């Protein structure tokens, strides 16, 4: 179990770690989160109390280094940093634990929620979507735009998700216009899976990362990516059986985790009704359709 | 974006554009089978692709053989229309290609956009106007060439005859839409009006007669009366 110590908490802030959120008061004796499960990526995120504008946060994997948070009073945010001095870090953490200055990652033992949300998400792929190669962790905020959004403005600060456009020459084979537009299997299986992602695990990893960014940061572009990757599968007549079964599980846990009161800012009525009720896969997502119909029947 | 009554005059500027109407591409008669079920029999159709500035009607005849063995024909018809319009654009020299294509029905937007991805600078636009182009098969010479076709075929007519020698393309389009609206609302009467005077011959190569300017005014008035007449008969006004 790993630890992300905090130097201090000089401004009042809501801190989230994965699906958990908690309040830290201004100059409260807070010095981090301990007992973070090894084996998964994690995200530590922030919303300042005095300006809920700009939620922002950091994706990280404690296996890749020793990371801590320190507030920067010039740039006005909590920054993630890497400590290269291993013995310094271990000594810092131990003192904070002995003084019980750290909150505990509250993993209920029955609970696989975080695994199920991050099953295919890897730090190496996060770092190709979010380009800042001198750090081992990745910063994301609500305002960052995706490469697609910028085609339609600072490229160093973009989310480089895979562009998915159903009315594009990449999506549509000359001479198969109607075929490829009404059945997107060529685009899904040949262009995207065989060609760009190489395998379904990488595709699901980007889908899951886009959902998590959209939900934790309220990043609109991330939300567009998530729905585009769902729709591309549901609008394909030929999808491997194992991909459909896994997609149903992925979406089930995403819908299960969504705040009930954000379903207006995170769920696209058109995509979901199309996917569950009109698409080729309308009958292949039993778990997702049942939780959607029982939790968000208004949207449908 | 969409073409409506506010921007109506853009049709007659010097940017090449085409209207595409697909309402006569897939045509059927519905009949009873020996077992008392219902079936359809397709008949030849046509794509109506019109330059409203010059009157050039590129009439692609859709022969019933293109439907053989195909499913979901009303949906296929929109994609076949888009395929043929794209093929027409590619056949035209660069300097003759349209800058805009206006579709009369919104269901043609995606099929035509997809077939025209190679032409990103050609705008595909809908219209809010209710244009009467469905009545093109009430023009006798157009209906004749469509029904006689034994194979796919493109035919060229000027839908304005020689009108542009004497009137502008705004006025010519207005005359055309009035004639088509009349033929659409009461074909028998409209045709009666157009050929009641045997001395005004429908010329061999022309859709409507060789009316003089003064006679067109009378014709146009008789057509408005017909449209108003039918409006009253329809609504009991
Ligand atoms: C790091 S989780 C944490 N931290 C500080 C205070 C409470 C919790 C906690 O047990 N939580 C469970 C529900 C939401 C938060
Ligand atoms: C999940 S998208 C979201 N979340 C939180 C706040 C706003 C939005 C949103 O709808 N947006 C649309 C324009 C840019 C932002
Ligand atoms: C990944 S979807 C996306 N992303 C960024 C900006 C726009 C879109 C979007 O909704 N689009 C609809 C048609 C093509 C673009
Ligand atoms: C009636 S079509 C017509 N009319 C008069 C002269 C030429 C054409 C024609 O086929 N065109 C092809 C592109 C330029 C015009």
């Amino acid at each position: 179990m790993n630890t992300v110590p905090f130097t201090s908490a000089p401004i009042e802030v809501t801190i989230g770690i994965d699906q958990y959120s908690f309040n830290v008061k201004e100059n409260q004796p807070f010095h981090g989160i301990k007992d973070i499960p090894i084996g998964h990526v994690h995200v530590i995120h922030f919303q300042h109390a005095d300006n809920s504008s700009m939620r922002y946060g950091y994706w990280f994997d404690c296996r890749m280094g020793n990371f801590y948070i320190q507030y920067d009073p010039k740039d006005g945010l909590y920054k993630m940093m890497e400590e290269r001095d291993g013995a310094k870090f271990e000594n810092i953490v131990h003192n904070f634990k002995e003084r019980q200055m750290m909150v505990s990652y509250p993993k209920i033992d029955e609970d696989d929620t975080w695994y199920n949300l991050t099953e295919f998400v890897q730090m190496d792929k996060i770092r190709k979507i979010v380009r800042k190669d001198e750090n081992q962790f990745s910063y994301v905020d609500s305002s960052m735009t995706t490469v697609q959004e910028n085609e339609l403005s600072d490229p160093a600060h973009s989310l480089n998700y895979t562009v998915i456009n159903f009315k594009s020459r990449e999506a549509i084979r000359p001479g198969h216009e109607m075929e490829d537009f009404l059945d997107k299997s060529y685009y899904l299986n040949t262009v995207m899976l065989q060609g760009i992602f190489k395998n379904s695990s990488n595709y699901f990893g980007e889908l899951q990362f886009a959902f998590l960014n959209a939900m934790f940061f309220g990043n609109y572009g991330s939300s567009l990516q998530w729905h585009a990757m769902i729709e591309l599968i549901c609008s394909s007549a030929t999808v491997p059986k194992h991909m459909l079964d896994k997609l149903d599980e992925i979406l089930y846990y995403q819908i299960k985790t969504l705040p009930e009161q954000y379903s207006d800012i995170l769920l696209n009525e058109r995509v979901w009704n199309i996917c569950l009720y009109s698409s080729f896969q309308k009958n292949s997502l039993h778990n997702t359709e049942k939780i959607m119909e029982n939790k968000y029947p208004e949207l449908l | 974006g969409a073409m409506n009554s506010s921007n109506y005059a853009e049709l007659f500027n010097n940017d090449i554009k085409l209207f595409v109407d697909d309402t006569n591409v897939y045509r059927v008669t519905v009949h009873k089978t020996f077992e008392g079920n219902v079936a359809t029999k397709a008949i030849n159709g046509c794509i109506f692709t019109l330059n409203p500035k010059t009157g050039h009607l590129f009439l692609k005849i859709i022969h019933t053989s293109v439907w053989a063995g195909q499913k979901r024909l009303s949906q296929l018809a929109k994609w076949k229309t888009a395929e043929e319009v794209s093929a027409l654009v590619r056949s035209l020299p660069k300097e003759e290609q349209p800058k805009q294509i206006i579709v009369t029905r919104k269901a043609m937007l995606d099929p035509l956009e997809v077939h025209m991805l190679d032409f990103p600078n050609i705008a595909i636009r809908p219209t809010e106007l209710r244009l009467p182009f469905s009545a093109a098969m009430s023009i006798d010479k157009l209906s004749d060439v469509v029904m006689k076709a034994t194979e796919p075929q493109m035919v060229l007519f000027n839908i304005y005859d020689d009108w542009l020698d004497r009137i502008s393309s705004y006025t010519a389009f207005s005359r055309l839409t009035l004639l088509l609206r009349a033929l659409k609302t009461n074909e028998e009467s409209a045709k009666m009006i157009l050929l009641s005077d045997p001395t005004i011959t429908i010329k061999s190569y022309h859709l409507w007669p060789s009316f003089t300017d003064e006679q067109w005014i009378t014709i146009e008035s008789q057509m408005r009366d017909l449209i108003l007449t039918e409006y009253g008969r329809k609504y009991n006004v």
